[PDB]
């Protein structure tokens, strides 16, 4: 059974970074490395074991996360490291055995007059603990003033929604990120 | 801070149709999964369905048993989850819970936020009840209420003393009798010396016919 | 579709007691697995996700195992607010249904209580309307399980009574019981004794009373 990788790589409508999408592989029997060959993904770094044998190994279970991030935050999806993405939004575990890819989404995720549709977070009260997700958003406590659900002085909406205009900077370009991690079971994924 | 309000229930004559709103508060509804899970009167949780993420297209599952009658929808402008029901029977009177849990969507670590429940009643007609007393058996203590007969549909509530009397009083669940209506008792032990003295009231409310009965039980 | 099904239905144990309940599934699922428990009147709450790992905030006393088709839930210590109702659902693929099981009601072990009976005679507003009814109240006893019998003018009847019985108390973890028996009016004049008869093990206790009187 082929597996629906285009599914998750030529979805039509794609996941913000504080509401990471999700999708599970299992039965079936995968491709790996043949996207290594095309030319959008300017970024393949895999960890623990090396992209080239993949077809030769098998997995008792794959996990697929999707998003979209911009510019310099690419660095940012790896193990062990800090930052507003890392921290707040999505963290990687020291210990991670898997892979990250992104490629650029010019034409997609970008408008003139700025595409206001994707969001991350950059107040939190706590570190992102590792594989963890986190979708509230409730006003953030700056101050010793309670916020009482109003956003104004050290009341602030947690999140920011990404500027992203095609005009300015790759830096800021998006870049729809697909990671996967790999970890009984049956035959599961090969 | 995160909450789920529902609304819509009520009164359904059999195979009319009824819609249920689940509105999501301190979060947008539109990034997570959202399943509808029913129960009905003593029964076990029943699953309903589920709606997908906008990302993932909104899909929607739904269980065999439902075929064809239910629809899961959503307002992403007014954040809110919606569940449609066609061709209602005796089966969908039940609580419905409108819920998101993040894990059963394969992820690693969630929350499990809840409703409140609505509840669905289907009733063929409306009847109000007869509310006889049970008259004090009288020793030390002894044990007086009112039996409530022939109404339909539930529930019905009974207080005593317009609540005021709580300790002692055992209210039973509703038992289905053969002419279709439904019948309950609520019976109190009290000392058999203030018989004579203290008054004693229950009082038995039935929404669904707009009643509130009221009866002095005496010896 | 997959089935499951909760062994056993009900059972009974006393505080900080270790119990296990079993959730077997039709088809191997694998291990998408959760755990829910209902308090009465309440909203579920998730309890173990995946059958092995913890949710943020319930106490460690809760613990979960199994994979393909054999599951646990187990309490090393039992407290008084575990005390309810316990459900198991299967995730098990993203576009075929889920379930949920048939729910596993624990409630608390106490000693032997009997029953006090009290019988109850139509009201003679009731008899105007042409139909009379007999009322029997079991308060506060344990175990659950009683044998409830209607006697008139010494005859064993049937097939004319309905029983109704209460939630176990929150105080005293008592039980209560309705017995209703319905007849016509015209029936119920047309006898004298009227008797309501409970057997709990070796003991049986009627009371009555006199039609009439
Ligand atoms: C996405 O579509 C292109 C064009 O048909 C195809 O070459 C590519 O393999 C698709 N992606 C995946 C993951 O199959």
């Amino acid at each position: 059974n082929l597996c629906p990788f285009g599914e998750v790589f030529n979805a039509t409508r794609f996941a913000s970074v504080y509401a990471w999408n999700r999708k599970r592989i299992s039965n079936c029997v995968a491709d790996y490395s043949v996207l290594y060959n095309s030319a959008s993904f300017s970024t393949f770094k895999c960890y623990g074991v090396s992209p080239t044998k993949l077809n030769d190994l098998c997995f008792t279970n794959v996990y697929a996360d999707s998003f979209v991030i911009r510019g310099d935050e690419v660095r940012q999806i790896a193990p062990g490291q800090t930052g507003k993405i890392a921290d707040y939004n999505y963290k990687l575990p020291d210990d991670f055995t898997g892979c990250v890819i992104a490629w650029n989404s010019n034409n997609l995720d970008s408008k003139v007059g700025g595409n206001y549709n994707y969001l991350y977070r950059l107040f939190r009260k706590s570190n992102l603990k590792p594989f963890e997700r986190d979708i509230s958003t409730e006003i953030y406590q700056a101050g010793s003033t309670p916020c009482n659900g109003v956003e104004g002085f050290n009341c602030y909406f947690p999140l920011q929604s990404y500027g992203f205009q095609p005009t300015n900077g790759v830096g800021y370009q998006p870049y729809r990120v697909v990671v996967l991690s790999f970890e009984h079971a049956p035959a599961t994924v090969c | 801070e995160v909450q789920l309000v529902e609304s819509g229930g009520g009164l359904v004559q059999p195979g009319g149709s009824l819609k249920l709103s689940c509105s999501a508060s301190g979060f947008t509804l539109s990034d997570s999964a959202m399943h509808w899970v029913r129960q009905a009167s003593g029964k076990g949780l029943e699953w309903v369905g589920r709606i997908s993420s906008n990302v993932n297209n909104d899909a929607t599952v739904y269980a065999a048993s439902l075929k064809g009658r239910f629809t899961i929808s959503r307002d992403e402008s007014k954040n809110m989850a919606y569940l449609q029901m066609n061709s209602l029977k005796n089966e969908d009177t039940a609580v419905y819970y409108c819920t998101v849990v993040p894990v059963l969507e394969y992820y690693q670590y969630g929350m499990d936020v809840w409703g409140q429940g609505t509840t669905v009643t289907i009733f063929n007609q409306i009847k109000g009840p007869s509310v006889f007393p049970l008259a004090p058996s009288s020793g030390g203590t002894a044990a007086l209420g009112c039996l409530v007969k022939d109404y339909f549909p539930e529930p019905v509530t009974v207080s005593w003393n317009s609540g005021a009397l709580t300790s002692g009083v055992h209210t039973f669940p509703a038992v289905l009798q053969s002419s279709g209506l439904y019948s309950l008792s609520s019976v109190v032990t009290v000392p058999s010396s203030s018989l004579g003295t203290q008054t004693y009231i229950c009082n038995v409310n039935h929404k669904p016919s707009n009643t509130k009965v009221d009866k002095k039980v005496e010896p | 579709d997959i089935q499951l099904t909760q062994s056993p239905s009900t059972l009974s144990a006393s505080v900080g007691d270790r119990v296990i309940i079993t959730c077997r599934a039709s088809q191997s699922i694998s291990t998408w697995l959760a755990w829910y428990q209902q308090r009465p009147g309440q909203a579920p709450k998730l309890l173990i996700y995946k059958a092995s790992i913890l949710q943020s905030g319930v106490p460690p006393r809760f613990s979960g195992s199994g994979s393909g088709t054999d599951f646990t839930l187990t309490i090393s210590r039992l407290q008084p607010d575990d005390f309810a109702t316990y459900y198991c659902q299967q995730y098990d693929s993203d576009s075929q249904p889920l379930t949920f099981g048939g729910g596993t009601k624990l409630e608390i072990k106490r000693t032997v209580a009997a029953p006090s009976v009290f019988i109850f005679p139509p009201s003679d507003e009731q008899l105007k309307s042409g139909t009379a009814s007999v009322v029997c109240l079991l308060n506060n006893f344990y175990p659950r399980e009683a044998k409830v019998q209607w006697k008139v003018d010494n005859a064993l009847q049937s097939g004319n009574s309905q029983e109704s019985v209460t939630e176990q108390d929150s105080k005293d973890s008592t039980y209560s019981l309705s017995s209703t028996l319905t007849l016509s009016k015209a029936d119920y004049e047309k006898h004298k004794v009227y008797a309501c008869e409970v057997t709990q093990g070796t003991t049986s206790v009627t009371k009555s009373f006199n039609r009439g009187e």
